[PDB]
Order: C-alpha cells, then sequence, then structure tokens
C-alpha cells in the first residue's frame, strides 16, 4: 500500500521542497492543502497526513539539529530540512539569527567559514572556499556580488584534468566538498528576478500564526506532558516506529541466525520473540487509536489557544513599540525569556494543580512580567501607552 | 559615555554576540539616551530607562 | 542449426569488442569509444529477430549497454586528474593487478564499474580535490618565481622599490590562502610543501615589512 | 506602392497584385498603430521603419523564388507581418489580436484565395532545410533542430534542451536575425526561459562564436573599455563573426550604456582606440584589408573598412527581464535598444511548454499504474491533455497546475501589497529535479525494505 502512493507524497514534499521556500508557514499551509485537493480531485494516491517534516528527515537528524541549535519548531525544522535537500544554494532569511549560528554549528565539523558581501575580502575568501573545499556561509545579501553568479549557476568546464569555473576573469578550479549559503539579516529586502531563479529561499521570519503555533506548542510540553508526548506520539507513528520495528527485526534476524541449533537449547528467544510482539502490538495499538488523540490534543490546543493568542499579539506589539521611541526595540529572544519565566520559575504557580486555574493564572502573569520587564526600558510617558495596549490585548483574548 | 562612539559599540556587539561569558559575569553600559545608539545593540541589550 | 548461426553472428561483434578490449589505456579515446560502441549497437540491432529470441544475442546487448553506462566512468577516468598515488588507491580498493604500462581498456571492462561505482567516484572526487590543490601550489610556485620588484630611478641617487601596496597585497592573499588551504580536507598530501611556501611567504612578508621603514626613512632623512 | 511596384519585378506572375498588397500593408499598419501605443508598453511603437523593414524582408525571401503562387505572397507576406508586429507584443489577447486581424485584413484585400495554404497555424519559414527561405512543417524542422541539438551537447557547451513550439519558433526568429548585418538582438523573458541558451544554440549553428563578460564588483569601466577592444578586434579586423551577449547584471551600470549605444548606432565607438592603441588597431586591420582582398593606405579608409568589418560581423544579443518600468529606464538611457535592435518577447512559458517539459523531464520516472482509474472529473490545467489519460499524464499535469498555483499565491501576494518573489521556469525545473531525486531515493529505501 505505501508503494501505490510513493508517487502522491513524493510529488507533495518535492513540490513543497522547490516551492513555499519564501513563504510563511500559513503560506504554505495553504498551498499544500491546494496542492494536495488537486491530486486527491486527479485521483492520485497520496497520503492524508504527510508530516513534511517526517518524511524528508528521521530522528537522527533532527536530534543533530537540535544538538546543532536549531530550535524545535515546525517552521525551523522544515527550513532546514530545504537546508538539507536543495538543488540550489539555499538563501537564508532570518532577522532572529538563529539560523546562522545553526548553520555553523553543523558544519563545524566542515570548517565552515563566514563572510559578507560588504568586506572587501569576500572574493579572496570565495576563491579560497572554491578552490580548497570548505563550505563557505556568505551574510548581507542585499549587497549580493554577481560573481557568484557563476558558482550559483553551476556551469563547470572539464579541460584537461581541469574543473574550472571562470569565477570573474581567473579561472580557478573547484573541489567536491564546496558548498555555499547565502544569509540575510533584513526580512524587508527586493531580489533581482535572476537571482531569485538562482536559489532557492528560506525563511525564517516570525509571523502571528508562527508565533502563535510555537506558544501553543510550548505550552502543551510546559503544562501538559501527557497530550504533547501523546502528539509527539503521533509526530512519529508514521517512520519512526516503524524503524524501530524494522531495527528490531533486524536484531531477530542477527540473534536467530547467531544460534548454531539453540534455538531449543536455551527456549529464551522466545522471549526476545515476545518483545517483539508486545512492541509490534503498541504500534499496532497506537495506529488505531489516533482520530480520539487528534480530537482530544486538538481540544486541549483550543483550551490554549486564546493564550498562543494574545503572546503573539503582544509580541507584535512589543515589535510595533519602535514607531513611538527608537529605544524601543525588542527582540523574539526577549520575549521568550519573558515567556519562559512566566511558564516557570512562576511563584503563583507553585502549590496549583487545577489546570484552568493555573492557564488563568499563567495569562494574568504573562500580561504582568511583560509590562513589568518593558517599562523598565521605557520614558514614564509612554507606560500608560503601553498599559492601554495590553488592556486592549486582553479585551480581545477575554470571552463574555 | 558608550554613546560618544558608535563603531565602538558595534564592535562591541559583534564581540558579545560571540563570546561565552563566566556564569557571573554582567556588562552594564551606562548611556545618554541618543539615536546614534546602534539597532543591534538594543536589540541585545536589557534595556533601562532613568 | 540456429545456434551456430546466431554463434557466427555474434562472433564479428565478439571479435571487435575483444579488439576494443586489447587497446592500452594510453592509446583509447573515450569519445571515439562511444561512437564506435553506438555503431556495435546498431550492428547488432541490425540482426534478425530469430536471432534475438536467444539468451546469448541479450546477454552482449546488456552487456553493451553496460559500456555504454560506464563510457561516462571511463570519460573520468581518462582525465588527467589521475595521478599515481590515486591508481595505487584505485589497487586497493578493487584487488586487483594492474601495471601501469598494461593497463587497457579490457581490464577496466572486466572490472564491475556496474557494482563499484561508488567507490571511483569516491576516489575520483578525492583526486579533484588533491589536483585542485595542487594547482594552487603550481600558481604560487609561478608567480613567486615570476615576480620582479619595481624598480625606478629617485633623483639620481638609486632605484628605489616601488608597488609595495601591490606587493604587499600579493603576499597577504597568498598568506590567506596558505592558511585557508590548511583547512583543506586534502591538506594532507600537499602538507610539506605547504610548511614550505608558508615558510617563504612569512619571511617574505617580515623582509619587505622591515624594507618599506628603511626605504621611507631613508628617503625622509636623505631629504 | 512603389516600392512594392519595384519589388514584384522580380515575379512577373504577380503584377497587379502589387497596389492590393500595398493598401493591406498600410491598413495594418494603420492598425497596428492605432490599437498599441506607448502608454500600454514602453516599446509599443510603430513607425515606416518597420514596414520597410516589412517590404525589405519580402523582397529577401522573393528574392530567390524564381515564382510563386498569390497564396504563396499573402503567406510570406503574413510571416513578416507576425515577425515584425506580433513578436513584440507582451500579453497573449494582443498576439491572438493581431494574430487573426492578419488573417482578417488579407482576406479583405486579398478575395479569391485559398485560406488554408495561404495562412496556417504554424506560418514558418527557414533556410535551414532547403536553399532559400521556403516555409517548412514543423515536424521536419523538429526533427532537424533535435539533431542539431544533439551535435550541440557533443561540441561547445552540454545544455539538456526539450524541444516544443515556442523554443521552436524562438530559434527561427534569432536564426533571421542573426543573418542579417548589424543584425543586434533583444530579449525580454523571465529568468531560465532559455534566453542565453537558445542564443547560444543558434549562435554555434551560425558558426557565430559566443562573448560574454563576467560583471562583478570592481568591474570598473577600464575593464568593459578592455573587452569592448578586444571583441572589437576579434570582429573586425580577424573578420571573425562574434555574437556579443549581455544580460541585466552588467546593464546596470549606466558607463557600459553609452558605449554601448554608440556601438550599436554607428557601429564603433570613438575614443575606445586611442594613442599607441590606435596605432595596433591600425596595423592589424592593414593586414585584415589585405588578407580580404582590398588595399587602403590612409588612415580614415583604414578606419571606414574596420567600422564596416564590425557592422557585418558583431551581433550583440541584449537579455532582461520583462520589467516594464525598468525598460522605461532602459529606453530613457539608450534609444538604440529600441531604434536598432530588434526585440522579442517571450517571458511566458505557456502551459503547453510546462507540459512538455515535465513530460520529458520524467522520462525515467516510473509513474506507470495498470490499476489507476481515470476520475470522471479532472482539473485539466492543460487542455490539450490527451484523455483517458494514463499516469504519467495526470501526475505531469499535477505539476503544470503547481507551478500555476505558485503563479496564482505570488499574483495574489502582490495584490495585498506583501513582497513577491517571481517564479521562473528555473523553479519549475528544480521542482521536477528534486521529484526525481526524492521519487528515486524513496523506491530505493522500499525496495530494500521489501
Ligand atoms: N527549453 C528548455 N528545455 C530544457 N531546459 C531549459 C530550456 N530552457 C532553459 N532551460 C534550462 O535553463 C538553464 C539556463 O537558463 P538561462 O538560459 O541561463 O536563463 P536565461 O534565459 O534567463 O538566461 C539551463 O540549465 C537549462 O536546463
Amino acid at each position: 500500500n505505501q508503494m501505490s502512493t510513493i508517487a502522491g507524497d513524493c510529488l507533495l514534499s518535492a513540490a513543497f521542497i522547490a516551492y513555499a521556500g519564501y513563504f510563511d508557514q500559513q503560506m504554505r499551509q495553504n498551498l499544500f492543502t491546494t496542492w494536495s485537493h488537486h491530486l486527491q480531485q486527479a485521483n492520485i494516491q497520496f497520503r492524508t497526513d504527510i508530516a513534511r517534516t517526517e518524511y524528508l528527515s528521521n530522528a537522527d537528524e533532527r536530534l543533530r539539529w537540535q544538538a546543532s541549535s536549531l530550535p524545535a519548531d515546525d517552521l525551523c525544522t522544515e527550513n532546514a530540512i530545504m537546508l538539507k535537500r536543495f538543488n540550489r544554494y539555499p538563501l537564508i532569511i532570518d532577522p532572529s539569527g538563529q539560523a546562522t549560528e545553526f548553520i555553523m554549528n553543523e558544519y563545524k565539523d566542515r570548517k565552515i567559514t563566514r563572510t559578507s558581501f560588504l568586506d572587501d575580502a569576500f572574493r579572496k575568501n570565495l576563491e579560497s572556499a572554491l578552490r580548497f573545499g570548505n563550505p563557505l556561509l556568505v551574510q548581507d545579501v542585499e549587497s549580493y556580488d554577481p560573481v557568484l553568479n557563476p558558482v550559483l549557476n553551476r556551469e563547470v568546464r572539464r579541460t584537461g584534468g581541469r574543473v574550472l569555473i571562470t569565477l570573474g576573469d581567473q579561472d580557478i578550479d573547484l573541489s567536491p566538498s564546496f558548498v555555499i549559503f547565502l544569509s540575510t539579516r533584513d526580512p524587508t529586502v527586493e531580489f533581482p528576478p535572476d537571482l531569485c531563479s538562482r536559489v532557492t529561499f528560506v525563511n525564517f521570519t516570525v509571523t502571528r500564526s508562527s508565533l502563535q503555533s510555537q506558544c501553543l506548542n510550548e505550552v502543551l510540553k510546559a503544562e501538559r506532558p501527557d497530550v504533547d508526548e501523546k502528539r509527539s506520539d503521533l509526530l512519529k507513528l508514521q517512520g519512526e516506529f516503524q524503524l524501530r520495528l524494522r531495527q528490531l527485526e533486524k536484531s531477530l534476524l542477527q540473534a536467530l541466525n547467531e544460534v548454531k541449533g539453540r534455538i531449543l537449547d536455551d527456549d529464551t528467544i522466545i522471549t526476545t520473540l515476545e518483545n517483539l510482539k508486545r512492541e509490534a502490538a503498541e504500534v499496532t495499538r497506537k495506529v488505531e487509536e489516533t482520530d480520539i488523540v487528534m480530537q482530544e490534543v486538538e481540544t486541549v490546543s483550543q483550551q490554549y489557544l486564546p493564550l498562543s493568542t494574545a503572546c503573539s499579539s503582544i509580541y507584535f506589539t512589543m515589535e510595533s513599540l519602535k514607531q513611538i521611541h527608537f529605544l524601543y526595540q525588542y527582540s523574539l529572544q526577549f520575549f521568550l525569556d519573558i515567556y519562559h519565566n512566566v511558564l516557570y520559575e512562576n511563584p503563583n504557580l507553585k502549590g496549583v494543580t487545577d489546570h484552568t486555574q493555573r492557564l488563568s493564572i499563567i495569562t494574568k502573569d504573562l500580561f504582568q512580567v511583560a509590562f513589568n520587564r518593558v517599562a523598565r526600558g521605557m520614558l514614564h510617558q509612554d507606560h500608560i501607552t503601553f498599559a492601554m495596549l495590553l488592556a486592549r490585548i486582553k479585551l480581545k483574548g477575554t470571552v463574555g | 559615555n558608550v554613546h560618544l562612539a558608535p563603531g565602538w559599540l558595534m564592535q562591541l556587539e559583534k564581540k558579545l554576540h560571540s563570546l561565552q561569558p563566566h556564569a557571573c559575569f554582567r556588562l552594564f553600559l551606562t548611556m545618554e539616551i541618543n539615536p546614534k545608539v546602534p539597532v543591534n545593540l538594543l536589540r541585545a541589550g536589557r534595556i533601562f530607562v532613568f | 542449426q540456429d545456434l551456430k548461426g546466431v554463434w557466427s553472428e555474434l562472433s564479428k561483434v565478439w571479435e571487435q569488442i575483444d579488439q576494443m578490449k586489447e587497446q592500452p589505456w594510453v592509446s583509447v579515446q573515450p569519445r571515439k569509444l562511444r561512437q564506435n560502441l553506438d555503431a556495435l549497437l546498431n550492428q547488432l540491432k541490425s540482426f534478425p529477430a530469430r536471432l534475438r529470441q536467444y539468451a546469448s544475442y541479450e546477454f552482449v546487448q546488456r552487456l553493451l549497454k553496460g559500456y555504454m553506462k560506464i563510457n561516462m566512468l571511463v570519460i573520468e577516468l581518462k582525465s588527467e586528474a589521475l595521478k599515481d598515488r590515486h591508481w595505487k588507491q584505485l589497487m586497493k580498493r578493487l584487488h586487483v593487478n594492474w601495471v601501469v604500462s598494461e593497463l587497457t581498456l579490457g581490464q577496466i571492462w572486466d572490472v564491475d564499474l556496474q557494482k563499484n561505482e561508488a567507490i571511483v567516484k569516491d576516489v575520483l572526487l578525492v583526486a579533484q580535490g588533491e589536483m585542485a590543490l595542487e594547482e594552487f601550489l603550481k600558481q604560487i610556485r609561478e608567480v613567486w618565481n615570476t615576480y620582479e620588484l619595481d624598480l625606478v630611478n629617485y633623483q639620481n641617487k638609486c632605484r628605489l622599490i616601488r608597488g609595495w601596496d601591490d606587493l604587499f597585497n600579493k603576499v597577504k592573499e597568498h598568506i590567506n590562502s596558505v592558511s585557508a588551504m590548511k583547512l583543506s580536507p586534502y591538506y594532507k598530501v600537499f602538507e610539506e610543501d605547504a610548511l614550505s611556501w608558508e615558510d617563504k611567504l612569512n619571511r617574505i612578508m617580515a623582509l619587505f615589512d622591515v624594507w618599506i621603514d628603511v626605504q621611507r626613512r631613508w628617503v625622509y632623512l636623505e631629504g | 506602392g512603389t516600392f512594392n511596384r519595384a519589388m514584384l519585378r522580380l515575379i512577373p506572375s504577380l503584377r497587379t497584385y502589387a497596389e492590393p498588397l500595398t493598401a493591406a500593408m498600410v491598413e495594418f499598419y494603420t492598425m497596428s498603430q492605432e490599437r498599441f501605443t506607448q502608454d500600454t508598453q514602453p516599446h509599443y511603437i510603430y513607425s515606416p521603419r518597420e514596414m520597410t523593414r516589412w517590404v525589405r524582408g519580402i523582397f529577401e525571401a522573393l528574392r530567390p523564388l524564381e515564382t510563386l503562387p498569390v497564396e504563396g505572397l499573402i503567406r510570406i507576406w503574413a510571416h513578416e507581418a507576425l515577425r515584425l508586429f506580433q513578436d513584440r507584443l507582451v500579453e497573449d489577447e494582443e498576439r491572438r489580436w493581431t494574430d487573426e486581424n492578419i488573417d482578417t485584413v488579407a482576406l479583405k484585400h486579398f478575395p479569391n484565395i485559398d485560406r488554408e495554404k495561404a495562412m496556417s497555424r504554424p506560418i514558418l519559414y527557414s533556410n535551414w532545410l532547403s536553399k532559400d527561405y521556403i516555409p517548412v512543417d514543423q515536424e521536419e524542422l523538429r526533427d532537424y533542430v533535435k539533431a542539431r541539438l544533439k551535435v550541440f551537447y557533443e561540441e561547445e557547451l552540454d545544455v539538456p534542451l526539450v524541444l516544443f513550439n515556442e523554443v521552436l519558433d524562438h530559434v527561427l526568429r534569432i536564426d533571421r536575425i542573426f543573418r542579417q548585418p548589424q543584425g543586434h538582438l533583444l530579449l525580454i523573458g523571465v529568468s531560465g526561459a532559455g534566453k542565453t541558451t537558445l542564443s547560444r544554440f543558434v549562435a554555434w549553428m551560425n558558426g557565430l562564436s559566443v562573448y560574454q563578460i563576467k560583471v562583478h564588483r570592481k568591474y570598473t569601466g577600464e575593464d568593459f573599455d578592455e573587452d569592448l577592444r578586444t571583441v572589437l578586434r576579434r570582429s573586425g579586423c580577424k573578420n571573425e563573426k562574434i555574437a556579443f551577449i549581455m544580460d541585466e547584471s552588467n546593464v546596470l551600470d549606466s558607463g557600459f550604456l553609452e558605449r554601448m549605444n554608440t556601438l550599436l548606432a554607428n557601429g564603433e565607438v570613438p575614443g575606445l582606440f586611442e594613442g599607441d592603441e590606435y596605432a595596433t588597431l591600425m596595423t592589424q586591420c592593414k593586414e585584415g584589408a589585405q588578407k580580404e582582398g582590398l588595399m587602403l593606405d590612409s588612415h580614415e579608409e583604414l578606419y571606414k573598412w574596420f567600422t564596416s568589418q564590425v557592422i557585418r560581423n558583431l551581433h550583440v544579443v541584449f537579455t532582461m527581464n520583462p520589467s516594464s518600468e525598468g525598460l522605461k529606464d532602459r529606453a530613457a538611457t539608450s534609444p538604440a535598444l529600441f531604434n536598432r535592435c530588434v526585440l522579442n518577447w517571450f517571458g511566458d512559458w505557456s502551459t503547453e511548454a510546462l507540459y512538455q517539459v515535465g513530460k520529458e523531464f520524467t522520462s525515467k520516472m516510473d509513474l506507470e499504474k495498470p490499476n489507476y482509474i481515470v476520475p470522471d472529473y479532472m482539473p485539466v490545467v492543460y487542455d490539450k491533455l490527451p484523455q483517458p489519460p494514463s499516469h504519467r499524464e495526470a501526475i505531469v499535469n499535477s505539476c503544470v497546475f503547481v507551478h500555476q498555483t505558485l503563479h496564482q499565491a505570488n499574483a495574489r501576494l502582490a495584490k495585498r501589497g506583501g513582497r513577491t518573489m517571481a517564479i521562473t521556469p528555473r523553479h519549475y525545473l528544480d521542482f521536477i529535479n528534486h521529484y526525481a531525486n526524492l521519487f528515486h531515493e524513496k523506491r530505493s529505501e522500499l525496495e530494500e525494505q521489501q
């Protein structure tokens, strides 16, 4: 049956990996839904529950990125997937800046060097990266050097034994380990169409829906470990648990091949067999008990949905506060610290076990801590203004 | 009086970004409210208006 | 009777293949090889259908198709980027007995390039990296063997050095280049050459760093 | 009318047709001029220059032909009209309008003729399959270009190409342009449409060697002057045909465009060769002229001969993206782009082209599925899709739909004012190649698991 559907999910994954790079989470999801509607409309066999973050990559790579300081988010994981299976060297659009450090940590074993287009030595550095093979991450694509057009186009001439790229006037060689990574810190910028054609975009900018989903995930992890654990289980129901079953089967094959007639001499292989049977049974049980778990986790997510909406709204309030005064420059990381302080290390939640009461306490303390941290960095006249915005956000959030 | 040398400010921000301080290190910048302060420096700091 | 006939028809193709396999590697031309193999494929395709049903004809056709697909490995192997060290590495990897003067198309067409492509592209990408590094070394060698100081008369007193900026820029770029090549995964083979060249370059940098100051102070004091 | 009367004297069979031909010529020129103005697009200018070009093209097509029926005359007239008026049009309805109006005026001023033979959908003319400029069926032309494409991957540079109808006609347009003195070409098209690729292919076809500069930062005007001197020397002194190609990237610098404009207009640039450079130029120019078979000594006539050689040997090919606002600045900075260079427009890749590229590139795939069932209603995005389609047709139609979906999404985002990234056929090729790699890897994993 998986063979009967490989065309469809391969089509979706490839179309998502090529396109849907620049768009935000909402547009990516809308495009994927429109695509899937088309193929189901065209009687194309595709699995109804593609987890793109799971189909294109397995557990070990996700763990490696997490150890590479990749934030554990759906959009971040999808971006990292794009950063792995790329036919054209991607362009990173990360105003926050975690993507760059994630690249350097990922390729530090490959001796990745950082360079900027503004640097006059950049071309020289490029030559080195091209001539030796060490990957290079080039920053500040706003001043993109057109001398990168050959490397991006992959036109290489093999004359004699020489695999050359005419980088400007020179004709330097290429080493097979080379790979370029273009980077951007400004989310608002326009590129020439040639650049857009020759690169695949990877957008790391955070939007309203993206931050709302991230905050909802963090709430589900912190307050409801059972719901988050089950949602992660269904994230690993496809691909991962099956891989565990396959490695268990391989271990069984090795163990049974190892015995020289000991299949009955010890009568201990039955213990391993019943272990595999129990693991297969639990996998099958989770496989049949899905729809219940989606409806339950969806109810739980809807429970905290107003909280996530409030978080996104207040964060964008902080971002837009830059118009009131130039001193009001606040980062996403700052709001994340606010969010950790309200969620963990909260004296008010201590000793409280009611989920609804803890949720109400968390909504109150979120606004309280946000105002407490922001007003300290504000002039006295603007404290009333921020209180006004927080009140309006609470009015939008509250029901009744 | 860190606001007197903006270039110095951006280069300190670059140095701070790629560094692992000791668990008790604290850098304090007393500064006059001025637009000459870098945007990135503000973004990476805990702002205190006096 | 039909088996004898089909053997007779395949005799010409087999003799042609044996002729191709006897060509020493130094004399094989992969493009001529591709054209002649395409001609052989067309000639085999011209065979009667009664002979096409036998297993021998299909086997020979599959051999020809495999030869066509490994012809691109032949293209990449004929490249001059392959050195003796890479040949001994390939020797170890394939566990064969090819002798440098004895390499021929037959030895490599007998070895299953349709089974060990991973090994050969590994060794050839390694060869590409090593060659790029050594050609960088050749460029450094030629530029530093050709470079001459620009001497210009000064007040009919001496022939002072000019182009301090250009010489300093060149030595700085070359120093950065060798420093970066140190980090290359193929740096191990050309390690000693890199040591010698970076010693030469550092001595060069110190010499002219002192020389520019000496020249400037001398000129000023002369004034 | 007097020009056309002079022209038709080659074929005594058609002398009474001069007045209807010139009348239809003038009428269609007037309708094109009134319908298309500078308001819609910057390059929608029409002048007696275009119609003199029309007369010249018809004369060139008619010169080697010994005799031709009236339907052939209307066919040549319509072909030249399409190449002069339909070519510069940007958007599909305009192209349909000019096509239909050509039929209308031809039937109006030329009754008692057979419509089907005189004018059909694939009106194509070429001189590759025969000595003269006789019309050729698109299938034989397709086979010829596929063979020459095979040779073209063999020699020069290997670029895989699929051959649909649009590229077929565009190759013809480029070839027609190249075989003309001072035949500068200008191409408007989205990135990755192949503009440089087909230009290089046709240049190889006609023997023109390809020269492109490598623009970068710190590529000062002196570097451009040196490259211009090199190409001028190669084209004029050595009598070596050069297909100069410049993208938009090197056009961005303003200093280059003045020299390019002067070279396009007068076939030469003053001040490029001075001092010792002028001496070397004259030294090599005298040798080149003697090689040609001419004996000139004074500098002025030698420079005139050099200019004539450059006029007859240099073919600048400009390529830029379809940014009409940017086309306005290009017109402002250099009129030669719009007076001398003939403009061609193929920014859009049609649904048929998308289908053909998809089908050709997803051929090594295995989407064959005998048990696949045709749905009663399908979202047909490719109207010419065979029905009932196989699985392969369904997958490639789906891919075409993906491309139109990205186009629609980008249009919608542009409507809302959000920043929009161009969706180029390079994106489509990347999508197809990623599909190939991903499908192969997943089928391999499934097979190994099985
Ligand atoms: N008709 C075509 N068939 C197949 N590939 C094409 C075609 N046209 C363009 N390409 C692809 O486009 C690439 C070159 O594009 P290019 O000509 O540089 O774009 P532009 O026209 O903007 O210069 C090639 O790698 C080629 O694979």
